[PDB]
């Protein structure tokens, strides 16, 4: 694991056709990247256009995370975490990109 | 201005 | 017509010659020259040893005149005797001869002339009456006889006071109670003279100038008139004994004007009667008048034929003082003295001492004025201005006199003898003032050993500089305070602070504290310090706190501004807990 | 063969016997028995006054020799008369010195010379006197005392003491060399010893004058026997002190002169007479027996009548060629230790002299000359060259005690000071105070009473005090204003606490290391801003625990910015926590 | 029956008069007319001059008896000779004549009296046999010939020791070997008298009463008896002679008590025999007997005639002592001397000076006390309690003698003559104490200048009191040092503290600062503080740290607490290491 999910996150499901953005509302407290909430292991159920249609026949667990950090009963989450969902299979939802987009101040544009 | 920067893993 | 009994001890006397003298000056004197008849014993069978015993025997001798039926009475005692190869001789004169053989040393302290001759009186053996009633009564605080008799001190006591002093052939009286040849002398004396005093007891300067005549008859107005012009500028002189008052200094300058004045003219006489008498006062005539004569001496002559003649002298009558005579005055020299109190009640710083003399049988003088090496006043002191050590009782002190009065001592200063002195240091090397109590201001000059100055007491406290060494050393047992405005505490090399419980700095208003070098603290126990307002630190290195225990922070608003990176390592768990949120951007 | 005829008041006297002592060294005395003839009224008729109204009148003596012509002439003065009986008159007197010496007094002359002092003193005389004042000593003498001592005492003792002739010629009273048969011839030789020093130390120049036995000037063969036999006697050196001051090398000189001629002319001398008045006093005879027995200067003479009108002569006389007239008639004073009050201390020479005014010169004003104080502690040494031990030299207006220097009243000098009464407040109770005051009130005080203020002082008027409290064994020291300490190491060691207190501000400046150990607690109680500034590393080590409570903001700045706890850290906020970075925030 | 045969110079002396005076008192003294024949060439012929080369010549007169063969002889030297028209007279005496004219200073240091008249001899050119045979062989700490000629210093000191002092007709004795009128004479005089001497060198009170008769006479002894009654007071004198110990004291005493008794009867004689001579005891028997009668001066008279007359005067023989007479006791006054010594080996603070006599050819005197303006003893002290300040070689001294005599010398006091001082400051501004080394107390009183009082050594050390500026001054070259049991420095304005090298602040229990204001803290190094237990800091307002460099803050528990809000910025990562995570509450 590198990056840290935040609210607002590009993601996949293994059958939804549709590329949706993770919704983040357990957590209220902790944001990071600027203003961006913090995605945890309590990030549960409806937490995401929930890519479009669902393509199983033609959100419980977050496993992956960061285990050094504890973010009130919960930990953040990882762009290589991965998520499961009840109407669908275990690990079917993946991340690109997790939401964090680093704009650059005065120092970062002397170092050009 | 600073902006924002990432928080990662080192 | 004159018959001249002479009885000793009461048995009549067989005289061939005989002569008498009296004075008001002097001592009165007698020479009988006793008849030893031949068919009597001689004396060599008596013996001279046996005639001797009449030594101190009463001799009187009454002279009269068959005519006029007046008598002279003598009455003395014999004091010499001369058995010469045979007759006897008798010299014994007046019973005052008897009190002038025993000079001693001796003092009267505030005493008047009445106690002082009764002390006297009652000292001696002879005994004499005496009408002891001398016209100055006040009390004097110091009479000293020195080397004296009795009869000399007396003398020269009371005439120094004016009082008449005499032997009148029956009574000592202390205080005013046709001739053959005449001889009448006029002489040129001085009556511009002075008498000058300082008392300073008194702070007083008293001056009196000649008086005016009393007993002045023709010869002596014609001398005076004759010697008025020679003497134009007046004769300045101390008085000879000491002077507590202006009236005193008149009275002892009255009497010596007088006395100077008496001499202008006087008269000496031939006669045969025995009327004439010491002391009294007669009408001179040519056998026109001559003047009214006091009879201050007369001589009582009886040859072997039994021809009683009469030689005398006399002063101006009315003059107030008889003649100086016996009277003569002492020289006094430094003596040695023990201080014994010097509780002044004049409160002039003056001792009390008592005299070697004075030693085996106890007593004391009067206070005497302590002579100091600086003494004096000023505008600002004006009281007690220089040297003030006044001495101790049982002090040996040096006693001068002033002038060469032995009534006027004066202590000259202090002695080091064998139990005063302990000695001088090695070389000379030790100089100290010390008081009775151990306050000591010392200066060693042994350049070698404890080579500087102190100032100490017995307690402890000490102020000591170090020559030597170059040092300065204040010491104190309890406690040392510095008490000024500004204090500035500037050390070439170090200055070092050591308390031995606690040092306490109470800064008035503001600190300042700047450290050329390093500043290294080392605290034995807690620190506890308070900022009232803002607390800035400037570190222009690195800033470490390294704390054994748990490190508490509390503030309002904290910041911390990493100009490169921050690091936050712990071992356990980090804690980042707040109320509306925490941002890890 | 002789007559002589004596005038009083310018009448001729019928006198029945004269006789008429003159002296180089002494008093003219005549004595004249006066004549009262039957014829006219006895001394009883006129009085003892009229006759006594001659006192002080003029006596004027003629001898007169018939066969040569020469005549001796006298004038005099009357000073005692006696009428005594058919009843005659005794006229006394003599040269006018004789009232010249009945007014005794004190006095004192400073920077005159023998002139001027001869001369004041016979002013001041009502005598009247032809007077020759010709000292040979001109020179300035600084000091000169009339102690008790009539006109001619003085003058006779101060001149003769310099050497100088003083004497009435029979007309005029001398001072200073004038420059000019037998019956009963005697000559006499005597043994003096000539073997005889003088000395005198003057510290005013710090000179030791010394002076020996002179030469012989007048001597004849008589004097020469009695040198040559009174040689052998004495083989050891007399030293003797100088009766009179002397100033200068020369003046001992001239002092032991006199003194050597004086012995050499009693060495041997004449005692003659005659019947001849021609023989005059100060004035050279050659003496034959009937030869020549020497010349000689004759120095006393006694000329005589009788009743029968025989006159008759007898005199005195020394080596002719003497230079040095007898000492006689002249004694010297004694003084003893006077008060007097200083009036000067601005001693010209520097040397601590004072001038005073004794108590003779209080009323008409006057002042002596300079003076030593004599000091309890006084000289030098090497490292100190001037004024070493006690130098308190009197203020103007000081009671003090002058003594003199041997016996002489021209030697004085100040034994001390005394406390009289318009200076001294006396002891304090059993005295208990020792101190040293000078005039601006600078005191340094010793306290005696170990139940009072015990202890010692050094103070000033203005409030700079140094005090030793004894009885509570305290030390202080004030300073109204700033008091400075300076050394090259101070060592402030305290026992207990240690106290320090500044009103205004505490300001320490260290030039190197500043090192502060305490061995218990420290608290720094600051009640304002504390400003803090280093200019290196600034490390702090502490084995409890650290609490820092900021009631405001609190900022932190740095470079690199390490928190690291061997425990947990927590950070606590109650609004926002915040991690802001340019470059990211890594949780490793 | 007496023949008397003179010779001068060994020639027999024609003489028509001869007069021979002997004492055992004064001087011998002839007077010898010499006959001049007229065959034989006059005085006059022979001249004054040639007649006078006899002074100092040897006269030999030698008066024999007849009958009994008793001789007398007399050797003498001619003094006076008066060649009178014309004959010749020989005024001579006892060689001791020639010993009275030379008055002069001297002085003898610790000898006895055989030495001293040995000297006294052994100085002059008259030679005579001499029995230098005194009684008192102990020697004398000192004594002084002051204007004395060598007979009159040797006959004073020895007479004031009660030894025979005189001329015996061939010798100088020291120390102890029919009748035609009598007069045996009796007086009163006092034996209640008692002589004290105070002895400071060892600190004893010498008192002596009188003593007991050895030799009176019947006369004496009746004389005395009729005198006891007349002085029932004991007359109390000081000691002409100093006394150093008790026994001396007793010898004076009796001495004088034997001169006085043996005046209270004397006998006069006179005859023409020449076996009673001078000294000798002579039976008295009237032409039964009158005593023993030791001969003390005797007459001897020839006339033209040829006859032979002798009278004498006889004192009780037995008495021990022989007439004062001639001895006379001098006086002394105030002298300058120098300083030669101040090592006392007694250790009293004595002085030995040298006077101006002995500066020529040397010499020095013995111990003297120097007088102080305060000395004495206390219970705290007990030794050199006072003004001790004993004079250096080379001061110069007044010194005083106590009483009049010239043996008993004391230091009056020191003087600043030319050499010694330069003068007082200009108005007489500094009164200064000054020692040998340079230490010096010193107020200077000049207002308007350097006003105000120094302590100070030559080294640099000093304790400047500015009375002017109100300010007080100490310095020292070297380190400086303060130490009490409390200290404190209380300053009413700003208080400086300055070195130049390192300060040291060693507190030996809790420290205490409080700062009224600002702290203001200036280090120029590094800042090391060290805390043994817990560190407490309290800010009222803002605490602000800016560090130049790296900041490390290491600790057990951090706990950083805000009340508002925690900041974290840096320009660089923020690490986040933790061994057991990171929690976010
Ligand atoms: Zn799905």
């Amino acid at each position: 694991g590198k990056e840290f999910v935040v609210d607002k996150a590009m993601c996949m499901c293994k059958y939804g056709a549709a590329p949706g953005k993770l919704m983040v509302t357990d957590n209220q407290f902790f944001r990071l990247n600027g203003t961006k909430l913090c995605a945890s292991t309590m990030t549960l159920g409806n937490v995401i256009p929930g890519f479009g249609i669902c393509k199983v026949n033609p959100i419980t667990q977050w496993n992956g995370q960061f285990s050094k950090i504890t973010m009130m009963g919960g930990n953040p989450l990882t762009d290589k975490s991965k998520g499961t969902c009840s109407c669908g299979g275990p690990d079917c939802i993946e991340f690109m990109q997790t939401g964090q987009i680093p704009v650059p101040g005065s120092k970062q544009m002397q170092q050009a | 201005v600073n902006g924002t920067m990432k928080f990662m893993i080192a | 017509a004159v018959s001249v009994e002479i009885k000793v001890a009461g048995k009549v006397c067989d005289y061939v010659t005989m002569e008498l003298f009296q004075s008001v000056s002097t001592h009165h004197r007698f020479k009988i020259k006793v008849n030893y008849r031949p068919d009597k014993p001689s004396v060599w069978a008596i013996g001279p040893d046996v005639i001797f015993k009449q030594l101190g025997e009463k001799v009187s001798i009454i002279m009269t005149h068959h005519e006029s039926g007046e008598k002279t009475e003598f009455h003395g005692l014999i004091s010499d005797i001369h058995v010469e190869g045979g007759f006897v001789i008798l010299e014994g004169g007046s019973p005052t001869i008897l009190l002038d053989r025993d000079p001693a040393m001796d003092c009267y302290v505030e005493q008047n002339l009445n106690t002082i001759v009764s002390d006297i009186l009652d000292k001696s053996g002879v005994k004499m009456n005496v009408t002891n009633n001398p016209k100055h009564t006040d009390i004097i605080p110091y009479v000293a006889r020195y080397k004296e008799t009795s009869y000399g001190f007396l003398s020269r006591l009371l005439r120094s006071y004016g009082e008449w002093f005499y032997y009148n052939g029956e009574t000592l009286q202390i205080g005013n109670p046709d001739l053959t040849g005449v001889s009448i002398n006029a002489t040129i004396r001085s009556l511009n003279h002075s008498t000058y005093e300082f008392d300073p007891v008194n702070d007083k300067f008293y001056y009196d100038y000649s008086g005016t005549p009393k007993g002045a008859t023709l010869g002596s107005r014609s001398a005076e008139k004759c010697s008025e012009p020679i003497f134009p500028t007046e004769a300045k002189l101390p008085s000879m004994r000491p002077a507590y008052s202006a009236m005193d200094l008149e009275h002892y300058g009255d009497a010596g004007f007088h006395r100077n004045y008496s001499q202008l003219s006087q008269i000496k006489a031939s006669s045969r009667y025995c009327g004439i008498r010491l002391g009294e006062l007669v009408v001179t005539r040519v056998p026109t008048d001559l003047g009214r004569y006091r009879i201050t001496e007369i001589t009582h002559t009886v040859d072997g034929q039994g021809r009683y003649s009469n030689t005398f002298c006399g002063v101006p009558g009315g003059t107030p003082v008889m003649p100086w005579g016996d009277a003569v005055m002492p020289v006094a020299y430094p003596e040695m003295a023990r201080v014994v109190s010097n509780e002044d009640p004049k409160n002039q710083g003056r001792v009390k001492v008592q005299f070697m003399w004075q030693e085996v049988d106890g007593g004391e003088s009067y206070w005497m004025r302590v002579q100091s090496p600086d003494a004096g006043k000023s505008d600002q002191v004006a009281k007690n201005r220089g040297f003030v050590f006044i001495p101790e009782p049982g002090d040996l002190v040096m006693v001068g006199f002033e002038q060469g009065n032995p009534d006027r001592p004066y202590v000259t200063g202090s002695l080091f003898y064998k139990a005063n002195s302990q000695g001088a240091a090695t070389d000379n090397t030790v100089k100290s003032i010390r008081t009775r109590s151990g306050h000591t201001l010392e200066f060693n000059d042994d350049e070698g050993g404890d080579w500087g100055i102190t100032i100490k007491d017995r307690n402890g406290c000490m102020f000591h500089f170090d020559t030597k060494g170059k040092n300065i050393e204040i010491t104190a047992p309890e406690t040392m305070t510095l008490n000024a405005q500004n204090i500035n505490i500037n050390a070439g090399e170090q200055l070092n602070t050591s308390s031995g419980k606690e040092t306490v700095m109470q800064i008035g208003t503001d600190f300042q504290q700047d450290v050329g070098g390093n500043a290294e603290i080392a605290i034995g126990e807690s620190l506890t310090e308070s900022i009232a307002k803002d607390s800035t630190n400037s570190i222009a290195g690195n800033l470490s706190v390294t704390v054994d225990e748990n490190l508490m922070y509390d503030a309002q608003d904290m910041t911390l501004t990493a100009q490169g990176g921050m690091k936050l390592l712990a071992n356990a768990k980090i804690g980042l807990k707040s109320s509306e949120g925490v941002d890890i951007a």
